[PDB]
RNA sequence: GGGGCCUUAGCUCAGCUGGGAGAGCGCCUGCUUUGCACGCAGGAGGUCAGCGGUUCGAUCCCGCUAGGCUCCACCA
RNA sequence: GGGGCCUUAGCUCAGGGGAGAGCGCCUGCUCGCAGGAGGUCAGCGGUUCGAUCCCGCUAGGCUCCACCA
RNA sequence: UUUACUGCAGCCUGAUAUUGAAUUCUAACCCGCCGCCCUUAUCGGGCGGGGAGACAGUGUCAGGUGGGCAGUUUGACUGGGGCGGUCGCCUCCUAAAAGGUAACGGAGGCGCCCAAAGGUUCCCUCAGAAUGGUUGGAAAUCAUUCGCAGAGUGUAAAGGCACAAGGGAGCUUGACUGCGAGACCUACAAGUCGAGCAGGGACGAAAGUCGGGCUUAGUGAUCCGGUGGUUCCGCAUGGAAGGGCCAUCGCUCAACGGAUAAAAGCUACCCCGGGGAUAACAGGCUUAUCUCCCCCAAGAGUCCACAUCGACGGGGAGGUUUGGCACCUCGAUGUCGGCUCAUCGCAUCCUGGGGCUGUAGUCGGUCCCAAGGGUUGGGCUGUUCGCCCAUUAAAGCGGUACG
RNA sequence: GACGCCUGCCCGGUGCUGGAAGGUUAAGAGGAGCGCUUAGCGUAAGCGAAGGUGCGAAUUGAAGCCCCAGUAAACGGCGGCCGUAAACGGUCCUAAGGUAGCGAAAUUCCUUGUCGGGUAAGUUCCGACCCGCACGAAAGGCGCAACGAUCUGGGCACUGU
């Protein structure tokens, strides 16, 4: 019920973050910003 | 009439005798007539006639 | 064992 | 699992002895083909118990070795009965 | 030699930690039973292994004599 | 003596939120019914809000070993 | 040896070439079928007839079955080995007031969880006792005092925390990108803390805090593959296949520094190199057991603890039993029971001399002094031991590598 | 494994034999489709016909395996608790729980089981009881005349054992 998920950029669409969520408390999609590297700024991460 | 345990049907037939201190309940199953049971359990030697 | 059977 | 222990938790028949009498006499079918007391039963047979005068059919919904009636009368499902 | 348990009716055995001896089988008596050796009550049998101390009475407690089972260690 | 599995109604057996069958006993109803008596869940003690359900121990019942000089 | 692993013969079954023509036919192929010739010939070949026939056999490929045959594996710790148990990480004690420190020592947990129980800002203080309350009784919920914590702190032990790290709300994702002076532990690999800079934020007016949870466990190398990115390389050139770098995924590799992607047993048919580093026999050290000797005294013993036994406990001697340890021997210390020959110590079986007796005498009971001598013939069992028969003055215990 | 009388129950698992209704099926056929190159369209980055070169999806493709029956003089197995006087009843479990005949045995830990015989004394022997840890019917069961350089008991004769 605790997976490994990745959080990709939606700008910029690489995987430049990991972390781990239940699956059911969390049965939908996170969505967290973080600070994207190749953007040099802050950017929503989606997971895939 | 009574019906047997796996679902058919068989007659059986009880005796009862009444005679004192002789007496004795004995159950058949009416078609060959042997002694299923009986009320008191007799051996070959005594009572060596009519064993149950 | 310890059997003294030397031959 | 078995069939007497099939009856025996499926309520049809309330002792154990009696459904193994019954089915070592040659009344039971699975399937269509006759067979002995210990022929192993899935979800989705269809039973031929025969009673005294009866052609009672039903089907296998779950398998569970429960002595409960809150967890047996889910198991068999009657589909058509039959006096002669 | 060391500890323990018993000797009770013809036989197998209980009897509580001293308050006055019995069950079953076995042997007779009487009743009853239409009949298949299927039932009932009543009698004996014991110095409780033998002797003597205690107390109001001892299988029981105590001492002294005959007996039977257990219980004790190997080893390579 | 050492591992493994159980101690649940009178008997035989299933089974973290408050536990059941067949037989044995009853209850009215003319080959099957719908209900009741009986459970220290073998006992103790810890974790929490509660234990047949998780654990450290005592008695008991089965199973497998206790071999080499 | 097998349902250990990985394979080889053998057998079975498909495709393909020999192998043709429309179930059928025959020139391919096969006849340990028949007549003739080579030919003096049950080998072989050729010629005719007949049978089968594009089947079979053979070559190549493929899948099953296959100890029948091979090559191997089958862990370590261990108060000998086997068996049982354990193997990695975290907390306490042992640990001797720095740190560290062992044993098959004593107690427990972990192979997670939480999008919030994370970050910031702003407020508040827990558990139990009593009184009073209607369904509240010892306890559901509510007011009061006494409450420095007897509560809580996700999970479990210690340390710590109410100047709260403990509870309640608002806004958020710092549960961050590149790092990082300097340190702690110290075989290495690895693990831990960290002021501070830059880029982008969150909260707060600001100071400021935030690189996950009060801290310490919740995890494993390398190789090989998968996914995404890449002003990197890419075998003459241009690409591509592929590789490199960065991020990330695939382990009960749990024997957790993981031998290989892949592995169980028997040997009393056994062999070799070593060990008394390590067991069985006998010596050695201890005496938990074992055999004896005592202390106290309730009591039994007709009165009476001590004629004789002696509860509950207490103190010793001996190395004859069973044990414990593994000091000596594994380039050999022959191990039971009997036969033969004995010797030694009394904790004395008899015989000799005594004390007390609930010792009238005989026979006895207990305790002293005494090893001089003697301490049996059988039935059973390999037996020591033990039971029984018949004696005897008695048929004694032990040590001497259980002589 | 002479001979005499018999050889009971169980096909659940594994072997053997028979059967494809239904799945799993290899090589070989079969080729959809997707990458790499480029004659050329294109301001930029890309699109791209014919060939060549890799990956090859569907569809076919036997034995064998799952499955279904029989077979035990095939491998093999023939159980527990509680009552009631072997036998019957209640319950769990399996494929079903040992029939006949033997039984303290070349099989029995307790154990030198109990009783009797043999002897003055018999952990050995013989004959019965079943209380069979852990007999048992072709890895045969129970008896059996004759036979044995076999094993275990008991007698006569005989002797320096």
């Amino acid at each position: 019920m605790r997976v490994n998920i990745t959080l990709a950029c939606t700008e910029c669409g690489e995987r430049n973050y990991i972390s781990k969520k239940n699956k059911r408390n969390n049965p939908d999609r996170v969505e967290f910003k973080k600070y994207c590297p190749r953007d040099k700024k802050s950017t929503l991460h989606r997971e895939t | 009439k009574s019906r047997n345990e796996i679902g058919d049907e068989t007659v059986r037939k009880l005796y009862v005798e009444i005679m004192g201190r002789h007496s004795n309940i004995i159950l058949t199953d009416a078609a060959e007539n042997v002694i299923i049971d009986g009320l008191k359990h007799l051996s070959p030697s005594m009572n060596s006639y009519r064993t149950v | 064992a310890a059997a003294a059977a030397a031959a | 699992m078995r069939l007497d222990k099939f009856l025996k938790v499926s309520r049809l028949i309330k002792r154990r002895t009696l459904a193994k009498e019954v089915a070592d006499q040659g009344r039971i079918s699975i399937n269509g083909n006759q067979a002995k007391a210990s022929s192993d039963v899935k979800p989705g047979d269809e039973l031929t118990v025969r009673f005294g005068q009866k052609l009672v059919t039903v089907q296998v919904n779950e398998l569970k070795d429960t002595t409960k009636k809150e967890e047996a009368a889910n198991m068999y499902t009657i589909l058509k009965e039959e006096k002669l």
